């Protein structure tokens, strides 16, 4: 019941800055510290640095002390860091986690990924890819979309609103040579649900507050 | 206080028994030792805290110990569900830091399994648009060393296509790929045969799909 919910991530010109937020739940958000972790693409963990909500001081890693700050407002539940004079190499997941027990992190944030980029932010262009087999062949058929040019990441990709999951391959997005992204997602399904169960692609591309639903229909 | 984790990558059958070692320069308190799960695109999980205490929720068959200087966590018995990159923890009571071992991805041995092939046009929507990405998508495969090669009109391209490759799947730990192959409108409606031809270490043969322009 206890939950870490962060929000604030998205693309930032270099030299700028950017807030993000946890939002805490299930439990005495004064009773527990919280804490900022870093994991570059690819890379591995980074501590940053943590507040006491019951205080509202806060202990940084020498790397991050003069550049972030982490405030947290009781009221709301919420533990904030703020990020000042940005740079390439900050693009990254960032995370929130409570502390509990001998200094160990119980609960986690889903993460929320900053990209420090002087490019403007792009949307994505969203197309089918039409399902291989006819209502007729008697197996399993592939059917997917399309997700073009885009900046930056992420895009979420969901089939059905989320209902549809078994199945379900959304690849890794590649940048392409226009310096944008592109990625596919393709379910399989059987051939004779074809007729009659709708199938949706969501997209989702927050940088740019795109929101696509679209059909994948046969032929 | 700077932690080693070894190895980096590691690969087991199910079934087998892995373990991943953190050594802590210095000294640290078998307290304030910890071992995080984190599956591809997820945060990480608490595993074990305190060197040796199973989380709530997690499967005896994780187990940790500490000899001297090293600390080490333990799969008695690999499940395709523990595919994961493991990271220890450590907390120093001087100054409160905190510091992370480097990361162990293990990766699960399986049976090979042949990928199946799909091939798609591009949609009439993105053609309006002026380009034409053509797809061949490689479904549920092991060993992960595929090759994909796209011929138009039997003429062997290069240099215009870009793949991806998913992470293994943490039910039957196979791998798919997807293969874009991209041309401007004018090329595309320049040729008539688009197939991919896929090479896998499950294929006896290769395996060839295709369309023509049209039909």
């Amino acid at each position: 019941e206890v939950q870490l919910v962060e929000s604030g991530g998205g693309l930032v010109q270099p030299g700028g800055s950017l807030r993000l937020s946890c939002a805490a739940s299930g439990y005495t958000f004064t009773e527990n510290t919280v804490h900022w972790v870093r994991q570059a693409p690819g890379k591995g963990l980074e501590w940053i640095g943590g507040i006491n909500p019951y205080y509202g001081g806060s202990i940084f890693s020498p790397k991050f002390k003069g550049r972030f700050t982490i405030s947290a407002d009781t009221s709301k539940n919420t533990a904030y860091l703020q990020m000042n004079s940005l740079r390439a190499e900050d693009t990254a997941v960032y995370y929130c986690a409570r502390r509990a027990g001998a200094y160990y992190f119980d609960y986690w944030g889903q993460g929320t990924l900053v990209t420090v980029s002087s490019a403007s932010t792009k949307g994505p262009s969203v197309f089918p890819l039409a399902p291989s087999s006819k209502s007729t062949s008697g197996g399993t058929a592939a059917l997917g979309c399309l997700v073009k040019d885009y900046f930056p990441e992420p895009v979420t990709v969901s089939w059905n609103s989320g209902a549809l999951t078994s199945g379900v391959h959304t690849f890794p997005a590649v940048l392409q040579s226009s310096g944008l992204y592109s990625l596919s997602s393709v379910v399989t399904v059987p051939s004779s649900s074809l007729g009659t169960q709708t199938y949706i692609c969501n997209v989702n591309h927050k940088p740019s507050n795109t929101k696509v639903d679209k059909k994948v229909e046969p032929k | 206080i700077q932690m080693t984790q070894s190895p980096s990558s590691l690969s087991a059958s199910v079934g087998d028994r892995v373990t991943i070692t953190c050594r802590a320069s210095s000294s640290v308190s078998s307290s304030y030792l910890h071992w995080y799960q984190q599956k591809p695109g997820k945060a990480p999980k608490l595993l074990i805290y305190s060197t040796s205490n199973l989380a709530s929720g997690v499967p005896s068959r994780f187990s940790g110990s500490r000899s001297g200087t090293d600390f080490t966590l333990t799969i008695s018995s690999l499940q395709p569900e523990d595919f994961a990159t493991y990271y220890c923890q450590q907390y120093s009571r001087r100054t409160s830091y905190r510091t992370f071992g480097q990361g162990t991805k293990v990766e699960i041995k399986r049976t090979v399994a042949a990928p199946s092939v799909f091939i798609f046009p591009p949609s009439d929507s993105q053609l309006k648009s002026g380009t034409a990405s053509v797809v061949c998508l490689l479904n549920n495969f092991y060993p992960r060393e595929a090759k994909v090669q796209w011929k138009v009109d039997n003429a062997l391209q290069s240099g215009n296509s870009q793949e991806s490759v998913t992470e293994q799947d943490s039910k039957d730990s196979t791998y798919s790929l997807s293969s874009t192959l991209t041309l401007s409108k004018a090329d595309y409606e320049k040729h008539k045969v688009y197939a991919c031809e896929v090479t896998h270490q499950g294929l006896s043969s290769p395996v060839t799909k295709s369309f023509n322009r049209g039909e």
